């Protein structure tokens, strides 16, 4: 999991346009346990990438809220 | 005072509890089955 994360930000790093690079990021983030990372850079990204239509990254986003609850609101949208 | 007889008792009895059926969480509502989901390949 740490060797693969860091081989993801180093992919990031060479080029940002491998969405691929930065969900599988996040997926080694939750491989981690590092569950408020992972949310903290999947808001990053979403913020950055608004018109991205990336399903998976929003399934996961509102997977995560609902596990947070307070969020009900952004996993419904 | 000889007139009509009422009485007059306002009602706010709470009623007894309803105890209603139980909802079964889902697979993905336990924590590491959302492991497991999440982290597939």
């Amino acid at each position: 999991y740490v060797q693969a994360q860091k081989q993801f930000k180093q992919a990031e790093d060479s080029q940002n346009s491998n969405t691929l690079a930065k969900l599988g990021y996040a997926q080694c983030l939750i491989a981690r346990n590092e569950v408020g990372d992972a949310t903290i850079y999947l808001e990053k990204f979403f913020k950055e990438n608004q018109d991205s239509k990336s399903s998976e990254m929003m399934l996961l986003l509102g997977i995560i809220y609902s596990q947070s609850g307070k969020s009900y609101y952004k996993a419904i949208i | 005072r000889q007139d009509y007889i009422a009485k007059v008792r306002y009602q706010n009895d709470l009623p007894a509890p309803p105890c209603p059926p139980k909802l079964l969480k889902y697979e993905i509502e336990k924590e590491a089955p959302q492991k497991e989901f999440l982290k597939d390949s």
